[PDB]
């Protein structure tokens, strides 16, 4: 059903499935301690997960998978998906991370949690990278969908859907008036950033099950998604 | 798991 | 510089010319396989491979134009990724097996012997299968390997940021040039290009997972000096 | 640092 969709239809379907931007708890009480900061982020991420799971079901070709495959992909990609969203939100705020409209953080506030600042820098670098090449929203939703389907596929139909989003990405660039060379160059630039998003996810994940070893209580769901990475 | 429920819901 | 001047066929030639040899292991098939010994074998192999990779990176266009500090940073970040894609490339025509060396060819069964390796094993195996169905060409492989070297550490005043991207762009042009020569249509060239680059996200993943226990394996167990320094760079 | 040296010498 996803294969029969057109590129303009693909974009519209993805843009319409976009999860909302949630707000942090309105304490706010500043500066933070490492416990309070991790609390706000954990609480936020847990609420984002519920919206992500529903955003995923509305990704073309995702409901066509077995319930096993849907679970595996989400378990593999959830932090990547959270991060690219964070990065996307933070584009218009150079040097800042926009976790929530009422929660904007700079690098220095990253030092609150025992680095953290290392991941902050990687996230800030990714956001600036997007800002530099003027990443469009239609491009963003395609990238986030690619992350969902690709990140756990090496662990047919999925690669078929993946090719479609590639077709969609090219379409957007041909629309913007880019030359054939500029299209595959920009496409390459976008996809290579995914390797860095993966890296940030792995580094972030590694610290998440080292926080569990009891700074902030994690939700049962956030623990499940965390256990899926051993 | 919890993830199963939220997917079917 | 100089790397901006090369044509597609020129960089293919230069990259193919720079290819490191496939090293042998000290594997004695007249012995069983313990976890400690096998890991010692792969460690010894990786250490000797590192020396060839360092001198290979120098022959990668644009890499010598970067500062010594940045060259170090790129290699520290991508060395295991480069070892892994090379391993996966060697194992393309060996279904269900990984060819660490011509005298060392192991399947998933003998991969269990190391605790917490079978998962990586399956990931590397799936990657090799992925390359197999794509019928990945050697010309495309050396391009991907150069990309990993230049891309992996680039996100971690400095003109230099952009020069690397300019090289990456030229490498993209080369892959497209190769696919067009293969007769593929434009839609096919774009899809295949995407397919190859998405694999690099998995190679990154395998590297992180692999790196993760190398510095847990460091506690206890048998690592060389250069390997310890490059392992230090990650945690 | 060995890597730095080999990248030189
Ligand atoms: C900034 C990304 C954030 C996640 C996030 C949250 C909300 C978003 O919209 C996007 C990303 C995150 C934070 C807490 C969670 O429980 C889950 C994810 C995150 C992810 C992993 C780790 C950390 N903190 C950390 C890092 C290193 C050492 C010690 C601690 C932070
Ligand atoms: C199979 C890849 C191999 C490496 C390799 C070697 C040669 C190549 O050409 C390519 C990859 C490798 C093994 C040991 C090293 O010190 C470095 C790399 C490697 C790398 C990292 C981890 C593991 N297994 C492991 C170790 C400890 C605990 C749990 C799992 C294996």
């Amino acid at each position: 059903l996803a294969l029969s969709l057109t590129a303009d239809q693909m974009v519209s379907a993805l843009l319409d499935a976009e999860p909302p931007i949630l707000y942090s708890e309105y304490d706010p009480t500043r500066p933070f301690s490492e416990a309070s900061m991790m609390g706000l982020l954990t609480n936020l991420a847990d609420r984002e997960l519920v919206h992500m799971i529903n955003w995923a079901k509305r990704v073309p070709g995702f409901v066509d998978l077995t319930l096993h495959d849907q679970v595996h992909l989400l378990e593999c990609a959830w932090l990547e998906i959270l991060m690219i969203g964070l990065v996307w939100r933070s584009m218009e705020h150079p040097g800042k991370l926009l976790f929530a409209p009422n929660l904007l953080l700079d690098r220095n506030q990253g030092k609150c949690v025992e680095g953290m600042v290392e991941i902050f820098d990687m996230l800030l670098a990714t956001s600036s990278r997007f800002r530099m090449m003027n990443l469009q929203g239609e491009e963003f939703v395609c990238l986030k969908s690619i992350i969902l389907l690709n990140s756990g596929v090496y662990t047919d139909h999925i690669h078929r859907v993946l090719d479609k989003i590639t077709d969609t990405l090219i379409h957007l660039m041909a629309k913007a008036g880019l030359t054939l060379q500029q299209q595959h160059q920009r496409l390459a630039q976008l996809l290579l950033i995914l390797s860095h998003i993966r890296h940030m996810s792995n580094k972030g994940m590694e610290h998440l099950y080292s926080m569990k070893c009891n700074v902030v209580p994690l939700s049962d769901l956030l623990l499940e998604m965390l256990d899926a990475h051993r | 798991k919890i993830l199963h429920r939220l997917l079917q819901d």
